[PDB]
């Protein structure tokens, strides 16, 4: 406005001046705020109440995963196979050397940090567990024979437990498909589906660098060709919930499927 | 009009097709009817009711609003062609601007159609009539019957009924106070007096009422093409201006408007140069200039507007439009009418001399002044002569009606003798039927006295009283002695010397003296019984005994000469503008103190100095009376400058756009008018004005159409509540708009730097809107529930161009210092509550893309943990739930430190505003209901918060309060130019 070119100085460096106070008080009190945080617990974790479901291949064309392809053209699955590889090469046997050859079944329950540098240790897993759905033997994971390997995958919640009965399953199933069309009929790798408990509880990423959700694949052998069908994956465990209305991807994903030879 | 009371009766009867003595016929009476339609005024031939709630959704904040609406639908398109997700918010904003326009229209249709029922409650619906004659017979009609050229009767207490000739007349007098103001009742005579039929005596008007006598004449205008309806229509062409402050609020969406367009430029410019799409970066635009807009300011300033209505229509006074509760409180001056609403219009008995005293009687309504000696042997004698000798009496079943405002059948002269007489005496008619009346001779020129002869109450007394009344001079050539002090002394030259100074001392008043003798009549030489004759007089026509004089006026009212003081006291300029002759004029300006006391004229500095007018400099006085014959030879520039060098001004035989031409000259020198009136005079001046008082009782339907406030007690008293009351809320709204303002930057910020840093969304649109539309409204009107920071009524009218309702440093203050403080209290909470559920502040930086990504169900934080869409959503939610607490709280306490400007809270009082500490409970509870109630997660995007970050905001809530205080502290402790240039609002 110009109103006077030497008492605008004056009130800029007020103003420069209150900002400047304040933004001292913001950062002080973000440092106070993250000198209150524990850095291998999460002080509240409220809506990590039961685990999300996440799958591989993960294509969404609109309105949730819809994969469609064609077994006669490479070009339709290869994509698929490559996302499918690229996700395990971290799954690798040479990868995965940060851990520990995990034999306990029950549990893996660790109060003190035992690795370099103040880490802990983490179990292990390779692609070997999924023997049919790896590229060993088939670099196409199934997909080139209608009979696809989708891998499933839980989420990871510090100090969360799933149930120490059994060990979390997949099972897989057509969804609103009763007809005369028979069941889906999976063979899992892991065989019967089981996460193996010793991979809870998790402790963060800082006390568990190297650590690695484990894997469970299914392949799909009833699946009939060209149909549209639709698969859910619900994840059975005590703690483990799939009734969400508000998160179709709690403790189970659902995926159209479209085989077309 | 001039060639029609200038003709003569033989061209008149042809111009009409009528007769002088026979009248109209009932066929050519009955075709001119339905030729120039009744003898109505046209009321205005336009009233949709569609266009009436149209109008009320048009206003600057309604137009910044509408734009914006408009702004946010074609975001809704340009998002829409890039297909994306929860849009629907653009919806819901939209739509709320629009309803806010829409229901604030509502509620201002609601209350202007509840104020003219109002204003029509207390109108008459009784069909004024008249005695017309047609084909030769008198009979009565209707008003509206008349055609032009009836041949019509006009009685005493008839109004007249249309604009009339006057043909033939005996002692006729009418009171044309609508037409002008001349309160001295006038006479009408069938001769050319003048030609402008304003000041000739040969017309009669349409609205006016016969006082006295008995007239014949020829309808010579009927309808519009009356006086009245001229003047009335003029009154149409003029246009009222806006309200004063309808232009604050326009230059309040002025600085909003233009600090939206400086944000969203600069953060267009930014956006484009961070890397954004020309497309989104400007939807980016729109935003920010949405996020300026207030989406419930305007409802409450509407609130504020009608609460301060609700008062005034207590103290009896309401308001047209709920724009006029501020528009007093701005006024600098104020121009009245000196009759009915300065005056009464009542001829009532002022002064009296007798017991050679010179007695003053009290000329209010409510009785309030002191009244006269009522103990002297002389005062009963004569409060016997003047009850007795009146032919006048009440109306029937009037005993509940004051006696001043009661109707009464009677002269001008009598009626006032009549209502004194019931006020010092009580019962004068029953009093007057205790002593018969054998003889009277009421109104003759060769006698000119009216004589009655009467019979004393006690048969003790054969004895015979006569009592007559007339014009002074009269009197005194027919009496021989005068009652003094309980004696009849006789009349010396001292006596009659004495009785002429007093006639021509309550004359010089300007007042109506009457005189009034009596005598006494012996049993012997009248006993009981005798026949007493005129034609030859048998009776005493001379030797009477006087007995004092009597002298009437147009009173002024009973609180105005203290209502235009309190006025005065506030910087308000008093002006009188008048149709009456000046010398009226200038009595009822000493009297009320629009002339001060003290002051005088170049005209009165002429006659103490004796000097010629011309050598009397004119800047050495103080007030002046410009005459209507003077106004006209006057140019703009002489007006100015006469105005402001005599600062007492009584403008005198004005017309009805003279008034108007003063109005304009006022207006266009930078001031704020304000017009108190009655009668058509004022209509055309009542436009113009920006406020336009009309006497709810005494005034014109045409003043009391064409006004903006109007007092249904006919209290002027009113004038000073709303100057006070329309102060205060100028005061305390500049605290609500302020107030509300500070919440822009708090909401905006969020926004700002979910794009500037791509931190997750910290507040949605769902959430700000449940801010301004819910839980700061409460506040806001609370504000204006607050009680004065100064002697508001001491203070000097607020300057236009300097003092305004928003100013830079009240927007500037409540941005960037306030607001800025709720910023950081929303940036602290919300990385607060990220970090406490897993999402430090260094990720939370550029995380806004997989944050909203529909893809990505396996995003993991800070502590390696895997999320959802769902649940990240809902954590985002609680973003938006913690942003909206830490404005609430960080506002608890603006409310409190905006309740003052200067003062602090402690010396006004914290929970001294009730509606004040019922809004911030209110406020808390709101929250707390929409928080934990099942539900809200998904009904709208609130959810159920842990009370840790409850209080993360209150320290800042605190700062707030400290601030305040001591910037507060800064300008009263110490009034220096520093802080009040730059730190005071
Ligand atoms: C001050 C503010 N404005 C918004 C806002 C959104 C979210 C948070 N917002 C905040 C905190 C989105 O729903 C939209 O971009 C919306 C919008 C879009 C275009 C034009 C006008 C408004 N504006
Ligand atoms: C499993 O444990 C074996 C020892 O039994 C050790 O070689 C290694 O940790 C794991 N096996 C392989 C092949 O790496
Ligand atoms: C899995 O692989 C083994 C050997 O590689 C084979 O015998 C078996 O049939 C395979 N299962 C399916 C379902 O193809
Ligand atoms: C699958 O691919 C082959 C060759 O690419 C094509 O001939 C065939 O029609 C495809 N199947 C369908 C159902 O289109
Ligand atoms: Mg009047
Ligand atoms: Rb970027
Ligand atoms: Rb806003
Ligand atoms: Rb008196
Ligand atoms: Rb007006």
């Amino acid at each position: 406005l110009g109103r006077t070119l030497s008492r605008w100085v004056w009130i800029s460096l007020y103003y420069v001046a209150f900002y400047v106070v304040m933004s001292g008080i913001f950062a002080l009190c973000i440092y106070v705020l993250m000198r209150t945080i524990d850095p291998y617990t999460p002080d509240y974790q409220d809506q990590l109440k039961s685990p999300g479901v996440t799958l591989r291949p993960d294509v969404y064309g609109e309105k949730g995963l819809d994969i469609s392809y064609n077994v006669s053209d490479s070009t339709t699955w290869a994509g698929l196979a490559h996302t499918l590889h690229r996700f395990l090469a971290g799954y690798s046997p040479a990868a995965q050397e940060g851990s520990i050859n995990c034999t306990s079944e029950k549990y893996f329950f660790q109060e003190s940090f035992l690795a370099p540098n103040h880490t802990k240790f983490s179990c292990k897993f390779t692609a070997d567990m999924l023997q049919n759905c790896s590229g060993r033997p088939d670099p196409t994971f199934g997909f080139a024979e209608g009979k696809p390997c989708f891998i499933i995958k839980m989420n990871r919640i510090v100090k969360f437990l799933p149930g120490n009965s059994t060990a979390p399953r997949v099972d897989c199933a057509f969804l609103d498909q009763p007809r005369d069309g028979p069941p889906l009929q999976v063979e899992y790798f892991p065989a019967n589906g089981t996460y193996s408990l010793h991979y809870f509880p998790y402790y963060g990423k800082k006390a568990q660098p190297h650590y690695s959700n484990p894997l469970v694949a299914a392949k799909l052998l009833n699946v009939p060709r060209n149909r549209d069908v639709v698969i859910v994956c619900k994840i059975l465990a005590e703690h483990v919930s799939f009734d969400n209305p508000h998160d179709p991807y709690e403790g189970k994903v659902e995926f159209k499927l479209k085989i077309q030879k | 009009e001039i060639n029609d009371h200038q003709l003569s009766v033989a061209e008149l009867e042809q111009k009409y097709q009528t007769s002088a003595t026979k009248g109209l016929s009932a066929s050519l009476a009955a075709e001119l009817l339905l030729r120039d339609g009744p003898n109505a005024l046209r009321p205005p031939r336009g009233t949709p009711e569609y266009v009436k709630f149209a109008r009320q959704l048009a206003g600057g904040l309604q137009c910044l609003m509408w734009v914006a609406a408009a702004i946010c639908l074609i975001a809704f398109a340009i998002q829409a062609s890039e297909g994306d997700l929860t849009t629907d918010d653009n919806l819901y904003l939209a739509l709320a601007l629009i309803a806010v326009v829409v229901v604030t229209g509502c509620f201002g249709y609601y209350q202007e159609f509840k104020s003219t029922n109002i204003i029509a409650s207390f109108k008459n619906l009784v069909p004024q009539q008249a005695t017309v004659i047609r084909d030769g017979d008198k009979f009565q009609i209707n008003a509206d019957q008349l055609v032009v050229g009836d041949l019509v009767e006009m009685k005493g207490g008839d109004r007249v009924p249309a604009d009339i000739r006057i043909l033939q007349a005996q002692g006729c007098k009418v009171d044309n106070s609508s037409l002008t103001g001349e309160s001295e009742p006038q006479t009408r005579s069938p001769e050319c007096t003048h030609e402008s039929p304003l000041e000739t005596r040969n017309i009669a008007f349409f609205s006016t009422m016969c006082l006295e006598g008995t007239a014949q004449g020829l309808v010579v205008n009927t309808g519009d093409r009356t006086i009245i309806g001229r003047i009335a229509s003029l009154a149409s062409g003029v246009e009222n201006e806006k309200t004063p402050i309808a232009i604050e609020i326009e230059h309040f969406v002025d600085i909003i408007a233009g600090l939206a367009i400086l944000f969203g430029a600069t953060f267009f410019i930014v956006a484009m140069c961070i890397g954004y799409t020309f497309l989104r970066a400007m939807v980016f635009f729109m935003a920010i200039v949405v996020a300026n807009v207030p989406e419930g300011l305007l409802a409450t300033v509407t609130v504020c507007l009608s609460l301060t209505a609700k008062r005034l229509a207590s103290k009896n006074c309401v308001v047209k439009n709920l724009e006029a509760v501020e528009t007093l409180g701005s006024t600098s001056v104020i121009c009245s009418d000196k009759t009915g609403t300065l005056t009464q219009n009542r001829m009532t008995v002022s002064h009296l001399w007798f017991d050679n005293h010179i007695h003053s009687a009290d000329t209010t309504e409510d009785q309030s002044g002191q009244t006269f000696d009522q103990s002297s042997e002389t005062w009963r004698a004569l409060c016997r002569v003047l009850t007795l000798c009146n032919r006048a009496a009440f109306k029937s079943g009037q005993d509940a009606v004051p006696v001043p405002k009661r109707i009464v059948i009677g002269d001008a002269s009598e009626t006032a003798l009549l209502k004194f007489s019931e006020l010092t005496l009580g019962n004068a008619m029953g009093y007057r039927e205790r002593f018969p009346k054998v003889c009277e001779i009421p109104f003759n020129s060769t006698n000119k006295f009216q004589l009655s002869i009467h019979t004393l109450e006690d048969p003790r007394d054969p004895r015979h009283v006569l009592v007559m009344k007339g014009a002074p001079e009269r009197v005194l050539e027919r009496c021989s002695s005068i009652l003094i002090k309980g004696q009849e002394l006789p009349l010396d030259e001292q006596w009659r010397e004495a009785f002429q100074t007093a006639y021509l001392s309550l004359g010089g008043l300007g007042e109506r003296v009457l005189g009034f003798c009596q005598l006494y009549l012996s049993e012997k030489d009248y006993p009981p019984g005798y026949a007493f004759d005129v034609e030859a007089m048998n009776f005493p026509t001379s030797g009477l005994c006087f007995a004092g004089l009597v002298s009437m006026i147009d009173p002024p009212r009973a609180t105005v000469p203290d209502a235009v003081l309190k006025c005065r006291t506030a910087g308000i300029r008093v002006i009188m503008v008048t149709g009456d002759h000046p010398i009226t004029a200038k009595a009822i300006a000493a009297s009320v103190g629009i002339i001060s006391e003290g002051s005088e004229t170049v005209e009165d500095i002429a006659a103490r100095l004796r000097v010629p007018v011309d050598q009397v400099n004119r800047k050495d006085a103080r007030a002046c009376v410009i005459n209507g014959m003077q106004l006209k030879d006057m140019d703009p520039s002489e007006l100015v400058e006469a105005l402001r060098t005599h600062p007492e001004m009584v403008f005198a035989r004005t017309s009805p756009q003279q008034k108007l031409v003063i109005v304009e000259s006022c207006q266009r020198l930078g001031a704020i008018v304000a017009v108190t009136g009655d009668g058509v005079n004022d209509s055309p001046a009542l436009k113009k004005a920006d406020i336009g008082v009309a006497m709810g009782i005494a005034g014109s339907d045409a003043a009391k159409n064409a006004a903006d406030m109007i007092l249904l007690d006919d209290n002027f008293a009113s004038i000073v509540t709303g100057v006070e009351q329309g102060r205060l809320i100028f005061d305390n709204l500049k605290k609500s708009i302020a107030y509300t303002l500070t919440s822009n930057i708090p909401e905006l910020t969020p926004y700002l730097i979910y794009i500037t840093v791509s931190v997750p969304l910290p507040l949605g649109c769902i959430t700000i809107l449940f801010i301004d539309l819910c839980t700061d409204i409460f506040p806001s009107v609370s504000l204006a529930y607050e009680k004065a920071e100064s002697d508001i009524m001491h203070l000097r009218p607020r300057n236009p161009k300097r003092d305004r309702l928003v100013n830079e440093p009240l927007a500037a203050y409540s941005y960037f210092q306030i607001g800025a403080i709720q910023s950081f209290a929303g940036f602290t909470d919300y990385f607060t509550a990220m970090a406490q559920e897993g999402w430090f502040p260094l990720l939370c930086v550029g995380l806004r893309p997989q944050w909203e990504n529909h893809h990505l169900q396996d995003l993991q934080d800070s502590y390696g943990q895997e999320w959802t869409f769902g649940q990240r959503l809902y954590q985002q939610y609680t973003c938006y739930t913690v942003f909206f607490i830490s404005i609430v709280m960080c506002q608890i306490a603006d409310v409190l430190i905006r309740k003052t400007r200067r003062l602090s809270a402690f010396q006004q009082g914290f929970f001294r505003n009730r509606i004040l500490v019922i809004a911030i409970v209110f406020q808390v509870c709101i929250g707390c209901f929409l928080c934990y109630c099942p539900g809200m997660p998904n009904i709208f995007n609130f959810m159920p918060i842990r009370f840790q970050w409850w209080l993360v905001p209150m320290p800042f809530s605190l700062l707030i309060f400290v601030y305040d205080e001591i910037r507060k502290l800064g300008v009263r402790c110490c009034p220096g130019s520093w802080w009040d240039q730059e730190l005071y609002y």
